[PDB]
């Protein structure tokens, strides 16, 4: 649930207020913890032109490809990296789709923990 | 490129039955002229079953498609039976009738009275609260 | 793809006859205009025999098929008698009447009066519970 | 793949005159809108001569065939006089009329007052019982 | 298929003139709705002349043939004048008229009045007993 | 190169949903004959929602397109059926009707009375304020 | 019969409360001592967005295979592993979704490489 | 005669209560003592989904072919062998289908891995 402290600003350098920004997920993403089906949500710029989104990183089969639609209706593609910290929009805006997080170790490691359970079942209780 | 058009383009296999996105609610209000504040309107969303939501979204997609086709077809009608193809001169009337049918279906799914809206004028039920 | 479309596509060899599914129950509720919580509706949902269930399922499959067909045709009507194939301009009316007949068939299977729903208009029985 | 269709598919040298299985009794009940438990209905089910059963089964088979034929034909009517083959634009009406004819035929076989069902409409003598 | 069909198929050299087999009596009762128990019907069978038996069997065979032909013909009526052959759109009506004429012949041979039965509809003679 | 057209052609992917610029507001005011300074007009300009603005801009673009198409086509009507291409003689009437339809659509979007403007005639409801 | 658990939450990570979910076995299956025809079950998410289905350990004589339809109209295909123990829906939703990548000879090679990974783990074990 | 025994259960251990079933001796047959012409019999499920049919074993002089229809119309053919004792439906028919698809054993490979682990544990000693 990384924040996104993105801020928009008019050409005159004043901010936009109560203007709709749309954020859309493309691939139904999921992790061992939970599942994140394809959903979209909007936000309104504050009186000062800031806007915040709480988003999930990309750990699914396909990257949890996010798109931001701005008031001009341009579509900006991007891919939330992993971590826990408020993010500025532009930094991920310039960064398109990337290789997201390490390859599978967690599920097979859970299987291997089950194998360890079996190992403990070999002799002892 | 209508916003909801792309939003639905994402949903390639059918359409979801989760809720009505604020854009979808706004478009419905537009189609039947019910400002979202009206309790008589919002209560309709409450207790709205799933298949009902799917039907709403289908009807909205149809409204968008027919409306776009309306603007597209105007450049036609210049002629009649170009070589052997006579065309329905009422085609525009046909799509108008289809659009009003769609908005009436919308209003009926929510059990609400279709009021003066952008597609129907002076042929509607109950107006503001009890007007008609 | 409509949910019911896939669900029925699962059963290539005829249709299942065990019981009505909450999805099918919701669909019939919607297309007859009964909110499914009505006591009379649920009462009708009991004691129905297997062949009645099969008829309901084929009828709803027909409803879906005709509804889909209603969409692709509208792109037609742009033309009459292209080269030799005259067009039955009332095709839309025909399919609308067919849908109305199917809804009436549902109403008669349930032994219930057909009320105001999206497909039918002004031809309804006993309003909510009591009328006309 | 209708259950009765599958049941009949077994007999090629004719249709058996043994008796009416619960499934076909149920189907007849539905076709004339008689809840099978009704005393008059079951009493009429008694004293059935063999050829009466044979005719009833033939009529049921015809009902199924005509229903499927209507399902097929609805797609037609898109056109009229494709090359030189003009189309009977009331063909669907003819199918419906023949269907109601068969329904009334069944009712006449059982000497019962044909009532509200899925096929016949507005001509259902005596309603449920005693009064229409 | 039909028991009487086979029974008559046995008699290639015309049909027998002995008396009416139980199936034939049953089918006659079906065709004019006189339960073979009814004495006013049974006495009619008595004293029945030989040539009358032959004519009755001929009429029954014709009834069966016309019924089969009526069932078969429905596949037609789709079109008119496919290449140059226009078909009588009233053919089915002609078959129905012939059927009612045949049942009237049956009743006439027995000096009995036609009642509401399988084929004749709404034009009945002297009801269940006495005038209508 | 209409100023509004030169503003719109930049936003190829849909149209912006920010707000109505003084140029867009001025054009709308002209199209419904409402001087901008009118208090009711500006009051209506508030409470504007996203899809409302988007549809308003789409309708304005359609107004411009049809207006240009009118001057394009007026050169036609000089002839009829060049080789086989008969000419829709009321086509200009269709253009006018669609244009007034768009104007009324805008009026419904703003919930404001449609008054005597440059496009529509005699559809002047309750004048500037209530008048006639 | 195992218990398929699943946590579904909106883009904001808030749970979906009492929202619809459907599941259906595609082909009737029978075990040596019982016959299971096709059936469909509906469910709703709790306040925490969770949902639990009692489901058959599907291994059987005939083709056993489940499809779960989510509120996003998306149908995920998966077959339940045998056993008597609760399983998180993500595990099957990913393992059953490797049926994707038609003729997954590449992912079949990865399956063999995972067998090798388990072999090396055992060797270290 | 024999008492064909059968049990039907829902996807989640609930007995398939109060549903219909049909069986027909599709090919009319006879025996020296008695003649058994073609006929169909209907039955309903109990609160446990059990259902018993008194049926003639296939010892007809020419042929005695039984066909049973499930709630899903998965018509299963079979022929009851001679004998007097009862017999379960899973046995009278058996006659499983190939169940050929990418998703039939997709997880049966996982159970294959589990049995590989079991044999590894056994041979560990």
């Amino acid at each position: 649930m990384r924040r996104l402290k993105g801020t928009i600003r008019h050409l005159d350098d004043q901010p936009w207020i109560n203007v709709s920004l749309f954020l859309t997920l493309i691939n139904g993403t999921f992790n061992s913890a939970n599942q994140y089906p394809i959903d979209t949500k909007h936000a309104k710029t504050d009186q000062n032109g800031e806007f915040v989104f709480n988003v999930v990183p990309n750990v699914g089969i396909d990257q949890s490809y996010y798109i931001l639609t701005t008031p001009d209706n341009k579509k900006h593609s991007f891919t939330v990296p992993d971590g826990t910290s408020d993010i500025e929009f532009s930094v991920v805006r310039e960064a398109g789709i990337i290789a997201t997080d390490p390859e599978y170790t967690n599920v097979l490691n859970y299987l291997e923990d089950y194998i360890d359970d079996a190992i403990a079942n070999i002799q002892a209780s | 490129t209508h916003p909801l058009e792309s939003y639905y383009n994402q949903f390639l296999d059918g359409l979801p039955t989760s809720e009505l996105e604020e854009l979808e609610i706004e478009f419905v209000a537009m189609c039947i002229g019910f400002p979202r504040s009206q309790n008589n309107f919002v209560n309709a969303l409450l207790d709205l079953s799933t298949i009902e939501v799917y039907t709403i979204r289908t009807s909205v997609k149809e409204i968008l498609r027919l409306d776009k086709l309306n603007k597209e077809s105007i450049e036609n009608r210049q002629v009649t039976k170009v070589e052997d193809i006579t065309m329905n001169m009422n085609y525009i009337g046909d799509i108008k009738d289809e659009l009003v049918t769609e908005v009436k279906k919308l209003a009926r799914i929510l059990k609400l009275p279709v009021l003066d809206n952008l597609y129907v004028s002076y042929d509607d039920v109950e107006g503001r609260i009890g007007a008609n």
